[PDB]
DNA sequence: TTACCTC
DNA sequence: CCCAACTTGGATGATTTCTTCCAGTCCTGGTAA
RNA sequence: CCAAGAAAAGGACUGGAAGAAAUCAUCCAAGUUGGGGACUAUUUUCUGCCGUAUAGGCAG
């Protein structure tokens, strides 16, 4: 899998390889050194105003030979008619007016803000940001309110 | 118009004031489906860590693109016409729009999206060379007072829409306990029409037609 | 067993023999453009039928 | 702490 | 460059259109005593 | 100050079995494309020598 990045500042990344970044750990030279760039344009970014900042996001796989793939699923009624499917896909409609798989925007922004490693001082895994701490794979909650967390 | 330009009057010391808007449609593509709330709800209030869904709604949403012309003034006698103002008015543009999320040409392919022009020529020159495939939504003329009048108008052109227009008021605006700000109002949902006019009508209707009807404006 | 067998034959023929290949089973036209009979082909890996 | 209802 | 471009007689007959058995869930309400 | 402000539909699959479109059938008749005409112009390739020599090499 190759990353690469551009942005309004006029600035590139590229990760050559993106299977081995481990959230917790030390990242390879040339690397690490890009995560440092890249936070210095985004910790600006989230704080200091009238700066406009837009960036552009693109990556590669590299794939099987008829390889299946997995878009975002839409949510629905059951049909009554026995000639309409059960799990329909999520497509985008291209500029050519034909359509095609896609990933929805509230599906890629979950991903991007599950940071939580904060909770009971234990970091296991990184939990996406609730006020009540959900953990939707055990079906729990970890800042219960008669906690105080 | 009026949340952008608030943002730009707060980047810029002259008065900045928008006389009218104007809206054209290039694509329109209906979503399917509706969307999950996140589950916000404890199940009970104390002594449970099971969490609950509020509720579900049944809506309609879709994909839009879209230009807008703006019809910009300033009252100072002296005008900032700069590569400055330029940086503020991209600055200033709004994040959210009808309810969902608006974002400027993708940057692989940026050009100079956000021209401004002194000159009704070289503007109405410019727009005549749109995609034949596209709509200008212009106002109408007609006054209908139920629906059977719009069932006998919408019959008989086949430009003619109905949208929404605004509210009207069940009450005079008095001070009301919860009231985010000022005075409170109760109202209902106003229903009137708009015309959609091909970019080739235009061509031929001239300038003087196109800056006299195709602006809309408040009251 | 996987046993298989290859037929050949050869036919010793007239000056211009007329041949009798397999039908296609069709409805009556209309069209008046159309063979009212038409006759079964294979398309070989070069495009000749 | 329990149940009661829309073609 | 320049001038022409065609009438006519006609367009099918027989009988048949198949079968077996199935059709999954689960989490997602206010209101009262 | 945009019917305002926030939202993960996810998981599991095995439609299979058999088959024969045939019989015949005839496109014919005549027909006239046809008369005229500057590719050379303000262009460059001219003069001697070696050599049995319209071979093959050199000075202007």
């Amino acid at each position: 899998t190759k990353i690469e990045i551009k942005t309004s500042l006029g600035s590139t990344y590229h990760i050559p390889d993106a299977r081995r970044l481990s959230w917790s750990g030390d990242w390879p030279e040339l690397e690490q050194k890009q995560l440092e760039q890249l936070t210095s344009e985004m910790a600006k970014a989230l704080s200091q105003p009238d700066i406009f900042w837009f960036a552009d996001v693109t990556a590669s796989l590299k794939t099987g030979f008829c390889q299946e793939i997995f878009p975002s699923q839409k949510f629905t009624e059951r049909p009554d008619d026995h000639s309409v499917a059960s799990r329909q896909l999520a497509t985008v409609e291209c500029s050519d007016g034909q359509l095609a798989a896609c990933i929805n925007p509230q599906k890629i922004g979950a991903a991007l803000q599950k940071i939580d490693d904060w909770w009971a001082n234990d970091a296991d895994l990184p939990l996406r940001v609730h006020e009540y701490g959900a953990n939707h794979e055990a079906l729990t909650a970890l800042r219960h309110p008669a906690t105080g967390q | 118009c009026h949340d952008y330009e608030r943002r730009l009057q707060s980047l810029i010391g002259q008065s900045v004031y928008f006389r009218g808007l104007a809206w054209y449609l290039g694509r329109y593509s209906l979503v399917t489906g509706k969307h999950l709330p996140e589950p916000s709800k404890s199940a009970d209030p104390k002594s449970v860590s099971a969490i609950r869904r509020p509720g579900l709604l049944d809506g309609r949403y879709c994909d839009l693109g879209m230009d807008l012309i703006i019809e910009v003034h300033i009252p100072t006698g002296g005008s900032l016409p700069f590569t400055t103002c330029l940086d503020l008015l991209r600055v200033a543009l709004p994040a959210r729009f009808a309810g969902g999320c608006l974002h400027p040409p993708s940057l692989y392919e940026e050009y100079n999206w956000c021209t401004v022009y002194q000159d009704k020529s070289t503007l109405f020159t410019v727009l005549s060379r749109l995609p034949r495939y596209g709509c200008w939504i212009y106002p109408s003329d007609a006054d209908l007072r139920s629906f059977e009048e719009l069932s006998e108008a919408l019959a008989l052109d086949r430009r003619l829409r109905p949208v929404a227009t605004g509210f009207v008021f069940l009450e005079e605006p008095v001070e009301r306990a919860g009231s985010i700000e000022g005075q409170h109002v109760y109202a209902e949902s106003a229903i009137g029409t708009a015309l959609c006019i091909n970019p080739v009508e235009m061509r031929l209707a001239g300038k003087k037609r196109f800056f006299g009807a195709g602006f809309w404006q408040l009251n």
